[PDB]
């Protein structure tokens, strides 16, 4: 009762729709290892700390950032599968924002890179929609009382990040400087940039 | 569909394996788990045989048991190849043949699925909105946990999409719709039980109604 179904090794299955599509000339030359590549080296969560840092020094960006994403990206040219309609979403002294994808994994590939495991989890997926603030404090941020945290289920296109507040002890800091301190979990929304 | 992999709200699990800055590992674990995604994509802009939406739907049509106990990117080999097999591109007997074993797939759909409403608003920024009271068998992009709920339009998206529940069934009458940031108060959603604030939720407008 309740027991899983018989079931290949999921490499031989994983490789086995490979091979049956293949040999029937459905997958073009190096198809599936220019994807590979694409999602190792150019979707990346560098590219949206490129954004931050640049919207922490230039306030004409950041308005753009946050009023139109889309056009800001496509600046840089960060769109991408997706990534093609985006939405940024500014953290203040009073609000801290929170992306998940509740339904599957929805998430800005090109600019956050491909979701982590944990944000793929059911425990993610089921839990931060609803106690968001003990979620991201048994991730190791804490969030104040009075402070409002407003969690984004990606749950159509809009495929979102976060601005994260800009960390007091920056000033004068280079683009360079600033984008290092922006990972993957501040785009996200469950972590604040730290500075040394 | 009313499926366990609407998971938002659900009770009972632990803490997410993660603690913030922790190290991911690489992108893929395993030297197969880039064949989903990339034949996902074949089929949809090589093959044309198929929607993203229709990948959602076969992942969300897995027997429930099987995707509760599925690691997520053996999820979308198992989606892909159904619908490889659903629309006759693919035989389950030859991916068996190949695996040397059993690859149980996702079940058939249990609904049509729905066109596009006729009838929608265009709501404005501002604007209360109600999400619709009602049941869908087939895919739709509402989670239950904002069904029949009030919130506020914070958005009006400059694009417009398919309706999920045409599209994800493969339908001619998936139209376009744009969608809404509907931000609900947390209370509005879970009563007392939720430690949140607001919950913004992006919603196709046929899934929606004045307050
Ligand atoms: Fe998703
Ligand atoms: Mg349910």
């Amino acid at each position: 009762e309740n027991a899983a179904p018989a079931q290949a090794p999921v490499s031989d299955r994983a490789w086995a729709l490979f091979r049956a599509l293949d040999g029937k000339g459905l997958v073009p030359d190096g198809y599936v290892e220019g994807w590979k590549k694409t999602f190792e080296e150019d979707f990346s969560p560098r590219r949206g700390a490129e954004l931050v840092a640049r919207a922490w020094t230039d306030p004409e960006f950041r308005q753009l950032l946050l009023t139109d994403g889309t056009a800001a990206v496509a600046q840089y040219g960060y769109l991408g599968p997706q990534g093609e309609y985006i939405v940024a979403v500014e953290d203040t002294p009073t609000l801290k924002n929170v992306i998940v994808c509740s339904l599957c994994s929805c998430t800005a590939w090109p600019i956050l890179g491909l979701p982590p495991t944990w944000y793929k989890s059911f425990e993610y997926r089921a839990r931060v929609v609803r106690e968001p603030r003990k979620v991201l404090s048994e991730m190791g941020t804490e969030i104040a009382s009075d402070i409002e945290i407003r969690v984004y289920d990606t749950t159509a296109e809009t495929r979102y990040m976060v601005l994260p507040q800009r960390p007091a002890g920056t000033e004068g800091w280079s683009q360079e400087q600033l984008q290092e301190i922006v990972t993957k979990d501040c785009l996200i929304g469950v972590a604040i940039p730290q500075v040394p | 569909m009313d499926g366990v992999h609407d998971l938002a709200g659900v009770q009972g699990f632990g803490k997410v394996p993660h603690t913030v800055n922790a190290d991911i590992g690489p992108t893929f674990h395993a030297e197969w788990e880039h064949l989903p995604y990339s034949l996902m994509f074949a089929g949809v802009a090589e093959l044309g045989a198929f929607s993203v939406d229709e990948v959602r739907y076969v992942v969300e049509r897995m027997e429930p048991r099987h995707y509760m106990m599925t690691p997520y990117y053996e999820r979308y080999v198992i989606g892909v190849a159904t619908l490889m097999v659903e629309k006759g591109i693919l035989t389950q007997d030859e991916l068996e043949s190949l695996a040397g074993g059993p690859f149980p797939l996702s079940r058939p759909s249990e609904s049509e699925g729905r066109p596009a409403p006729v009838e929608t608003t265009t709501f404005e920024v501002g604007q209360r909105v109600r999400v619709r009271d009602e049941y869908v068998p087939g895919h739709i992009r509402m989670p239950a946990y904002c069904r029949g709920r009030v919130g506020t339009i914070s958005h009006r998206t400059t694009e417009k999409w398919p309706f999920p529940d045409a599209i994800g069934h493969g339908r001619n009458d998936a139209g376009e719709e744009p969608t809404y940031h509907v931000k609900f108060a947390a209370e509005e959603l879970f009563g007392s039980d939720t430690d949140g604030g607001s919950v913004v939720v992006d919603l196709f407008e046929g899934y929606l109604e004045p307050a």
